[PDB]
RNA sequence: CCUUCUCAAACAUUCUGUUUGGUAGUGAGUGAUACUCUUUGGAGUUAACUUGAAAUUGCUGGCCUUUAGGCGAACAAUGUUCUUAAA
């Protein structure tokens, strides 16, 4: 089950801006337009490192 | 205060979805052919007319 | 019982005597139209009143515009009890300034000035400061 | 019967009217005694609106030029004042959907910034002014015998020879050339061909016609623009377009 | 009906949505059953081109639009064009309703009156509905005989307007035509260069001119925004000349008619 | 102009004579209580006999809005900055670039808001009013600027600091960021306005007492007052604190010596205008 | 009523084709290569009564020519119960214009943008004042006594 | 049931800089510290604060031109007039 092209572009932005920072990434108005929690930012930014390194 | 304590669900705050869907759905139509641009449309209706 | 007289209030901008005056002459003859306005510029206090002859109009006037909503605002208009005449309603216009003075000769203007200057300095003694020349 | 939001309404814009009027005219007035010291802007501008618009902001010469000015209704719930009225009477411009031939010069300058809302004006070409003297041509002539105010149109010739034959004008053509020329006769036959009748680009309130006039009220947003401030430019305009339109 | 409650429900989106996807009747099938063959085209084109250069000189009023009154003139405008650039003109007769022109089209004797180019007054009394109809079937038949004759003759259809001699005079002599005699009117003039004075009509004498093989030069034309060096001729119509300059031949309008 | 010792002595009796010896929040008397201000007459109004709705820029040593926004943490009312701007140069500039640009010197324009944001949302009187007292300084488009009156009201103009200020923003008649950027740098920390008065005295606002240091303070003055002694025909010069009697700082008397027919009619450019637009000449002249 | 519906008429809510192009819009431009909320009247009479319960609306207007007319009986009471501004305004036609529809038995106003929140509640003052303060005595009576001439002439009269 | 002056110059090249000019407000109500003039009647200025676009009657400021205008314009100046925003 791979991602898609604009969720890999969405978590881009979010790594390149904020990093590990899942707290702020949490509290982004700009970058987490749909207001998601801590947990699924941290989930699906850990399957995208995965598959990229 | 209302009647009721339902909570206060989360598509209330957040964009769209049903829409974000159709979105996508007419991408992926305009990247295989089915719909043709306005821009590109656009074009077509200034070309034969005459 | 009631008068001929309708206060109105909470009027628009540019609505004044001569509008006032010409929208309620359509409910029956008027015999003054006054509006309260600033004496320093003329300028609309947003109420005035006004009499009609017949003092059966007067009730028709006010039922009809007694909450009426005109440029975002809602019409105050009511019948005064019997007697409560209406008065010292001036229209004022903007008043200009006038520059005259300088009566005083310019010897004793500028000798003043010495003794306001003394006079001043000596005041702020008494005031827990002390200031020197 | 007069709601009292229509009297409200005619009061605050004729106001605002007014005080625009009152602006352009102190800025005159400073101008013309050369008093140009805490005024605005000294310089008499002129703005060129030509359709993906464009638009030209260029000083105005002393040089003379031809102008046709167009009678278009002004700005909505104002009564006219005292000033624009008096120098559209005089331009025999009363009646909307109405033109009239001006020469533009260094005193009819301010008078363009009077009555701006109320006209469109622009430069006329040659064929624009043989089309409209030839296809509305109007005269002031004499009936059977009594009634003078007929208003006739110039069919003929002989009634042209018969007014302005001692000028030198003989026929329709040579007033068109009197006026594409500015000549020593231009004010002459100018005051007798009176104001020209003009065609109103939509007319009709069927869906068809009402939807034309919303089209059209919203290009006009866009081509004819007032600043209503004391330094506007005079607007000029594609006049042969719009003639054009209304021809 | 539709676009009527599309307005009315203050929809204004809708309304012009509605309006970009319509199409109107076309009325070229009929105008190929009424007439089977060019020939009997160019038999009906008399009261066409009647109907179509009255409209031609009209003003734009509440019922005729000017959009309406700019097609006629530009059709008479391109059929004046085509019969100057192949001298085609047979006879001529000026009378006091307008000028008559009869010209010679595949061997077919055409007729047409032109009115002079003066104010009109317009009747009440007359019903345009029915002028309307009869000028949009002339309009489209002029429009497929014109094409037929610019593209057997080998020219460039629709032709060109020249934008900045359409400014000055804009008449047929606007119209340039482009490509991919047997009559002696077709040849007089051959060698002349008349000078057009302002007095006479140039709309009805540079055709007659041009379609009989000479050149002119309009003095109307030199009123915008040369110096007769080869003019041969001159018409006139003042009651008495000025210069009367040695060489030319001065002329009343009627020599040439 | 004025001596430095007596500039010096004077603010140190201020210091000293502004604090001598329940409540949570400090009263309007006790809040603005240190405030400084230095009062200069001219004879005759400054700006003659009209209304001057703009705001004389007068240079200062020290930054005035720096330790004002340093200060402003400890406050109840933060110190924003709006930024109004022209229709069309609303969409040129974003929050971005001027954070790029403005950040790396302490300075942020906390609002951007266009004319037409004055006539939308802000219309109401008392919604105006809520957004427009919550800034400390306003800088306005230099093309807007002239008819923000009637969009801003006249509640907003009676102060010093809810009126706005003309900075330029185009370069060769075109928006250029460059040129924003430094006007409001420039005004920020190289500048101070002072409202000019058709009457004779006029008051200028140094800052609060507790901003600056009494010789920050005294390098001012000894500059605004060399400033205005140029510009003007300034009279008398004093200073004081808010509530406080008035200090004198220059006096100068040299000042009060300035206190003691046929066709052609003549006719008006007005008239001369509309006789060429009709042949009936029938002008009632005389 | 010609007050209401100029606030009204601003928030109608967007059409089928208008939707279906701004949609197409942003398809087109995420096909080569951060927004507010909108702003609409609310519609339907299940919507518009779960938002009334809740107190989420600002002012409800309601048909007065409803045919099953027990589908709106309990509308005024509910709205006066839960503190809702209500109007009855007059035409379910006119109300569907405003919506898109032929017919709608009710309208609503929940968020409005904040350059019409001024006119919104002045809006609800006037409603106040004209509608409930006005009728609120005689809104309880019986009505429908109307008396014809034939019938007035033999019985007020004797 | 209208919709608000959205800029001009002069000099100089540091992708721009300096100087000059341009801005007349909803009303009502609190509130000091001070300044100038005065015909000693108040005229023009000086902190700060409250508010649904809020409302219950302040005798009549002065000069000029008239038959309402200017003092922000003096041989200067004034809306009830446009009507296809019709019916």
């Amino acid at each position: 089950r791979s991602q898609s092209e604009r969720e890999e572009e969405w978590l881009e932005k979010l790594y390149k801006k904020h990093g590990d920072d899942y707290k702020k990434m949490f509290f982004d108005k700009k970058l987490n337009i749909y207001q998601q929690s801590e947990g699924d930012l941290k989930r699906r930014l850990l399957r995208w490192k995965k598959r990229n390194g | 205060m209302p009647l009721t304590a339902v909570p206060e669900p989360k598509r209330r705050f957040v964009p769209s979805k049903n829409e974000a869907k159709r979105v996508m759905k007419i991408v992926r139509a305009i990247r295989e052919g089915r719909i043709i641009p306005p821009k590109k449309l656009k074009e077509m209706k200034e070309k034969e007319k005459i | 019982e009631y008068s001929g007289i309708i206060y109105v209030s909470r009027l628009p901008h540019g609505f004044h005597e001569k509008e006032l005056s010409k929208y309620f002459a359509q409910f029956g003859d008027l015999k003054e139209v006054r509006l309260a306005r600033n004496k320093k510029t003329g300028n609309s206090r947003h109420y005035g009143f006004l009499e009609f002859v017949n003092k059966e109009d007067a009730m028709i006037a006010q039922e009809s515009m007694n909450n009426y909503l005109l440029m975002g605002h809602l019409l105050q208009v009511r019948v005064l009890p019997k007697g409560a005449k209406i008065e010292k309603l001036y229209k004022y216009k903007k008043r200009v300034l006038v520059e005259k003075g300088i009566t005083k000769p310019v010897k004793q203007l500028k000798d003043n000035m010495k003794q306001k200057h003394e006079e001043r300095i000596k005041k702020l003694a008494k005031s827990g400061i002390e200031f020197k020349w | 019967f007069v709601r009292a939001e229509s009297i409200v309404a005619k009061t605050l814009a004729t106001s605002r009217e007014k005080e625009r009027i009152k602006r352009v005219s102190i800025l005159e007035d400073k101008k013309a005694k050369n008093e140009t010291q805490h005024i605005a802007s000294g310089k008499d501008f002129i703005l060129k609106i030509t359709e993906g618009l464009i638009r030209e902001k260029t000083t105005y010469d002393g040089k003379p030029a031809l102008l046709f000015i167009v009678r278009v209704r002004g700005p909505l719930a104002v009564n006219i004042p005292n000033k624009a009225f008096k120098i559209l009477s005089l331009l025999r411009l009363v009646e909307t959907n109405t033109g009239v031939f001006v020469k533009l010069t260094k005193n009819v300058y301010p008078l363009l910034k009077v009555i701006a809302p109320y006209v469109v004006i622009g430069k006329p070409s040659l064929s624009s002014i043989r089309s409209l003297i030839q296809k509305r041509g109007r005269i002031i002539y004499k009936g059977e015998n009594e009634a003078e105010p007929h208003e006739i149109v110039l069919n003929d010739n002989n009634i042209v020879e018969e007014q302005l034959g001692d000028h030198g004008i003989i026929c329709v053509e040579d007033i068109i050339h009197e006026i594409a020329t500015m000549g020593e006769s231009f004010s002459v036959c100018n005051f007798f061909l009176q104001p020209f009748k003009l065609n109103r680009e939509v007319s009709g309130f069927g869906s068809l016609n009402r939807l034309r006039k919303i089209k059209q009220r919203e290009a006009e947003s866009r081509t004819r623009q007032f600043s209503n401030a004391a330094t506007a430019p005079v607007i000029e305009v594609d006049i042969d377009s719009l003639l054009a339109k209304l021809n | 009906r539709k676009l009527t409650r599309a307005l009315g429900r203050g929809e204004v989106s809708s309304a012009k949505r509605l309006e970009e996807n319509r199409d109107s009747y076309t009325l070229d099938h009929i105008i190929k059953e009424r007439y089977p063959s060019f020939p009997d085209a160019i038999r009906d084109i008399d009261d066409a081109l009647n109907m179509l250069f009255l409209f031609s000189n009209l003003p734009s009023t509440n019922q005729v639009s000017s959009k309406i009154i700019n097609d006629a003139q530009k059709i008479c405008n391109q059929w004046l064009a085509y019969v100057a650039k192949e001298r085609l003109v047979r006879k001529v007769f000026v009378s006091i309703k307008g000028v008559y022109y009869q010209a010679n089209i595949k061997g077919e004797e055409v007729r047409w009156l032109v009115p002079f180019k003066f104010p009109e007054n317009i009747p009440s009394d007359v019903d345009f509905r029915i002028m309307l109809t009869f000028l949009e079937f002339y309009s489209t038949l002029l429009h497929f005989v014109l094409y037929k004759l610019y593209t057997d003759s080998g020219l460039i259809y629709p032709p060109k307007l020249d934008l900045k001699k359409d400014k000055i005079i804009s008449g047929l002599s606007s119209y340039i035509l482009e490509s991919r005699y047997d009559s002696p009117v077709a040849s007089l003039f051959s060698a002349f260069v008349f000078y057009v004075s302002r007095e006479v009509p140039i709309d009805i004498l540079e055709f007659l001119i041009l379609s009989c093989g000479g050149n002119v030069i309009s003095e109307a034309a030199m009123d915008q925004i040369i110096d007769m060096s080869k003019v041969t001729h001159q018409i006139v119509d003042r009651p008495v000349l000025k210069n009367k300059v040695a060489g030319r031949t001065y002329i009343q309008p009627q020599w040439i008619f | 102009a004025i001596p430095r010792e007596r500039v010096i002595k004077a603010v140190n009796e201020l210091i000293k004579f502004t604090s001598k010896p329940k409540n949570l929040l400090e009263d309007d008397e006790e809040e603005l209580k240190k405030d400084l201000q230095l009062i200069v007459v001219n004879n005759k109004s400054f700006t003659g006999t009209s209304k001057s709705f703009k705001l004389k820029l007068l240079n200062v040593k020290h930054s005035f809005y720096k330790p004002w926004k340093e200060a402003s943490a400890t406050a109840v009312k933060d110190f924003k900055v709006l930024l109004i701007l022209k229709d069309s140069d609303i969409k040129k500039v974003s929050e971005d670039d001027l954070f790029d640009q403005l950040d790396s010197e302490g300075i942020k324009v906390d609002e951007i808001i266009c004319g037409k944001d004055l006539k939308t949302v802000y219309k109401a009187y008392e919604a105006r009013n809520a957004f427009i007292s919550q800034f400390s300084l306003i800088l306005a488009d230099d093309s807007i600027v002239t008819s923000l009156p009637k969009l801003m009201g006249g509640k907003a103009y009676n102060k010093v600091e809810t009126t706005p200020i003309s900075i330029r923003t185009h370069a060769n008649k075109e928006f250029s960021l460059t040129t924003l950027t430094n006007n409001i740098k420039k005004v920020y920390m190289n500048q101070l306005p002072v409202k000019l008065p058709r009457g004779t005295t006029l008051n200028v606002h140094l800052g609060n007492l507790e901003w600056l240091r009494p010789e920050e303070f005294v390098d001012n003055v000894e500059l605004i007052s060399e400033q205005l002694i140029k510009a003007y025909q300034i009279r008398s010069i004093f200073i004081k604190t808010n509530r406080s009697p008035v200090l004198p700082l220059y006096y100068n008397q040299d000042v009060l010596d300035e206190l003691e027919d046929g066709v052609q009619v003549h006719l008006s450019t007005f008239n001369k205008g509309l006789m060429e637009i009709a042949n009936p000449s029938e002008l009632g002249s005389i | 009523a010609a007050e209401t519906f100029k606030l009204f008429n601003k928030y109608r809510p967007e059409t089928a084709a208008e939707k279906k192009e701004r949609l197409t819009k942003e398809a087109a431009a995420v096909a080569e290569g951060a927004s507010p909320k909108p702003y609409a009247v609310k519609y339907g009479l299940n919507h518009v009564v779960a938002l009334i319960e809740n107190k989420k609306a600002k002012l409800v207007l309601i048909a007065n020519d409803v045919d099953p007319i027990e589908l709106v009986v309990f509308l005024p009471a509910l709205c006066k119960k839960m503190g809702v501004p209500y109007a009855i305004v007059k035409g379910k036609a006119r109300l569907g214009t405003l919506v898109n529809q032929k017919t709608s038995a009710v309208a609503a106003l929940t968020e409005v943008r904040a350059e019409d929140e001024a006119a919104l509640a002045k809006l609800v003052s006037t409603i106040d004042a004209n509608f409930a303060d006005k009728y609120d005595e005689v809104k309880k009576h019986w009505g429908g006594g109307i008396l014809g001439n034939k019938a007035q002439a033999k019985m007020d009269k004797r």
